[PDB]
């Protein structure tokens, strides 16, 4: 139901060194290398679960400032499908870091 | 020459955790280690004689230990207070050659300054002097990107105690007929 | 060592037989107790857990600038020509000042050094002879001349001089790795026979 | 016992710079006394001692520029620095070695600050700054020559709301520049005396605030 | 460029700094674009009595010649250091057979 979006690295997870986050927000694939302050919990969040959705994606609470960025990419926009649907786990994605 | 051999200059910390300062010597004494400190506007007082007692004035936490090559000074509890300088000594035999030194720090998190302008006062555009005085506050670390450089005399103080920060000052000294 | 009243010289130094024991490793100097601070070999506080066969107290007085020069496989004006350290020295050497215990009036003229030899001494190599040997490339052939040097020199040792020649009396810790049944240990705690 | 700090503090280079601490307490017939050297830049350099007998030690951080020398009758103790230069301006100590009751002792001393420079003096000119829920004042110190010299507020007794920039660069001279703040529940029935002083011409002026 | 930063009277929307301290390091910018002021009396974001702006605007008028024209600068700047070289152009024109 595409609630796992990205993954966060760095060595703190603090500004202190340059961070790395994937933020998808239903929109575009942005990842970007930053100094980010990470809180004690770094999210999202999706509003209107029940009724009025709209397949879009409005709160954003991983970091609150960041600065003196290295990388930024910018992918090709599409639309995610928000809607809950019911069966079998469809997406299979696996990742090596 | 003495030669000693440190890892950093500065080192980090965090209230609450265990500090590890350690004099990288290449020889060893046994059960004699002794350390100082010096807190910042004050005299260098004693802190650790004997391996085994303190002096007065010197809380608890305060301990030092080690055998052969790592001397690790032990404090416990680490607050906002022990920011000062420790070096390292003997008293076993003369003279009592010091070390290097080490600095401690708060290790945290970046943030971005505050920027609040002042206007220079009447008085001085009188004389025929200028004093554009910003400054920034809630800052992280002391060394970062100051924006409103050359020509600004820029000066940083200490670490704070309230929230691990840093503070500074920065005024551009100008004329009468620079400034107009 | 320290609080003995006097040393000899450079090449007929006094030492102590030291074998069957455990050395003093409660108090001794780390946090730079005296001038000099060298070791050579080993790593340095590699004492405690290896053992030593002949542990010998080597004990003279050289100057300021001499200090630094006892060493093994290091050449100097002291190292190959009067004392040479063997291949096996894993312990340090250390100095202090000792102007007002050594000096006299008019200055101590009783300890001599050789500056020049013909040849490197080999390791664990001592020579108390005063005689004139070949200097450099070119030998003196028997009495000093010929454009050589003089080997044979006598220390300044006056209260008067400056900090860089005034006596320093040095301890060597001369602890041999070698391969015999080896005597001194450190104050570890040994396993059993596996 | 407990030692005191002193020497002058106006020293030319390439000469032979004297302390002396006088020792309060006890005379010179045991214990041993230490000179140590306070650098800015979280540095602690260590000098060398004395003995009651006569035996002295140095540090081998200098080779042979240092010598420490004492008076059993006058029970002071002299540091002889020969061949000084800038990059010795530092912060001198002196402390005591003392045993008792179980437990080692090393008290401090005061604590002296002296400045070794070639430049020679100038008489800086001290100009107040009048005010035009807090009062701003300030006090320009404009016409001084080297930096930096002698500048507080109060004597050292105000502390809170007191900001110190350094000095700028003109063409011959330097300007310093202060502001502190002042609530207005004490102006203008208070005043605030700016007080410049000049330990290598001993010149001392003290201006107020009105 | 005289076709859109070229107007008749001349154009005052651009300034510059007259006068500062001293020489300046290497890509120092500063957005202080607003009138500077030292007296009690407010200027109220406009010139008067007391109020002097130190930022002086420039003058593009199409009836001069080549010496006040205006010039679309752009500086092309290069720095080598130890961080591996990027952005140069990293393919180039070739040819095959």
């Amino acid at each position: 139901s595409n609630i796992i979006r990205g993954w966060i690295f760095g060595t703190t997870l603090d500004s202190k060194t340059q961070s790395l986050l994937i933020v998808n927000n239903a929109t575009n694939v942005v990842i970007k290398v930053c100094e980010f302050q990470f809180c004690n919990d770094p999210f999202l969040g999706v509003y209107y679960h029940k009724n009025n959705k709209s397949w879009m994606e409005s709160e954003f609470r991983v970091y609150s400032s960041a600065n003196n960025c290295t990388f930024e990419y910018v992918s090709q926009p599409f639309l995610m499908d928000l809607e809950g649907k019911q069966g079998n786990f469809k997406n299979l994605r696996e990742f090596v870091f | 020459d003495i030669v000693m051999t440190q890892s950093h200059k500065f080192m980090s910390t965090s209230v609450g955790h265990r500090v590890s300062i350690t004099c990288k010597a290449s020889q060893d004494v046994g059960n004699d280690v002794a350390w100082y400190q010096q807190k910042p506007g004050q005299s260098p007082k004693l802190l650790i004689y004997w391996a085994s007692t303190r002096h007065t004035g010197v809380p608890d936490r305060f301990t030092g230990s080690g055998s052969g090559t790592d001397f690790t000074l032990t404090i416990s509890n680490v607050q906002s207070e022990d920011l000062a300088d420790y070096f390292c000594q003997q008293y076993n035999r003369y003279p009592y050659t010091f070390g290097g030194g080490t600095k401690l720090e708060i290790k945290r998190a970046d943030a971005a300054p505050t920027v609040s302008i002042f206007p220079p006062s009447s008085e001085q555009l009188t004389s025929g002097g200028a004093s554009v005085v910003c400054f920034l506050n809630n800052f992280y670390p002391k060394d970062i990107n100051v924006k409103w450089q050359n020509g600004v005399l820029n000066s940083w103080t200490d670490q704070d105690s309230k929230d691990s920060t840093y503070s500074m000052s920065s005024t551009l000294t100008l004329t009468k007929d620079e400034y107009e | 060592v320290f609080n003995a009243t006097r040393f000899a010289s450079v090449y007929a130094w006094n030492r102590k037989r030291i074998s069957n024991c455990v050395a003093d490793y409660s108090v001794l100097y780390n946090s730079a107790s005296f001038s000099t601070f060298k070791c050579y070999g080993v790593s340095p506080t590699k004492l405690n857990d290896l053992c030593f066969t002949n542990v010998y107290a080597d004990s003279f007085v050289i100057r300021g600038d001499e200090v630094r020069q006892i060493a093994p496989g290091q050449t100097g004006k002291i190292a190959d020509y009067n004392y040479k350290l063997p291949d096996d020295f894993t312990g340090c050497v250390i100095a202090w000042n000792s102007n007002n215990l050594d000096s006299k009036v008019g200055g101590n003229y009783n300890y001599l050094y050789r500056l020049f030899r013909k040849s490197n001494l080999k390791p664990f190599e001592r020579d108390i002879s005063t005689e004139i040997y070949q200097a450099g490339s070119t030998p003196c052939n028997g009495v000093e001349g010929f454009n050589c040097y003089f080997p044979l020199q006598s220390y300044g040792f006056q209260p008067t001089n400056g900090v860089g020649y005034q006596p320093y009396r040095v301890v060597v810790l001369s602890f041999e790795l070698l391969h015999a049944p080896a005597t001194v240990c450190g104050p570890k705690k040994s396993t059993n026979l596996v | 016992v407990q030692l005191q700090e002193s020497g002058p503090s106006l020293v030319k280079p390439s000469q032979t710079l004297s302390l002396t601490c006088s020792v309060t307490g006890d005379s010179i017939t045991n214990g041993y006394w230490n000179w140590i050297r306070k650098f800015p830049g979280n540095k602690l350099e260590y000098m060398g001692y004395i003995s009651y007998s006569g035996s002295t030690y140095y540090s081998p951080s200098l080779k042979s520029r240092i010598s420490i020398t004492r008076d059993t009758s006058k029970n002071q103790h002299y540091l002889q620095l020969n061949s000084v230069t800038s990059e010795d301006t530092a912060t001198y100590y002196c402390a005591s070695d003392y045993h008792g009751s179980k437990y080692y002792f090393d008290y401090w001393g005061q604590g002296t600050t002296l400045t070794v420079s070639s430049a020679k003096t100038t008489p800086p000119s001290v100009y107040p700054l009048a005010p035009g829920s807090m009062v701003t004042l300030g006090c320009l110190v404009k016409g001084y020559f080297p930096e930096p010299v002698t500048v507080t507020w109060n004597s050292g007794s105000l502390s809170s709301g007191v900001h110190t920039f350094p000095a700028v660069l003109q063409s011959d001279l330097y300007t310093l520049s202060s502001s502190v703040t002042v609530p207005s529940s004490t102006w203008p029935s208070e005043t605030v005396t700016c007080n410049v002083a000049h330990p290598a011409s001993s010149t001392k002026v003290d201006k107020k605030i009105v």
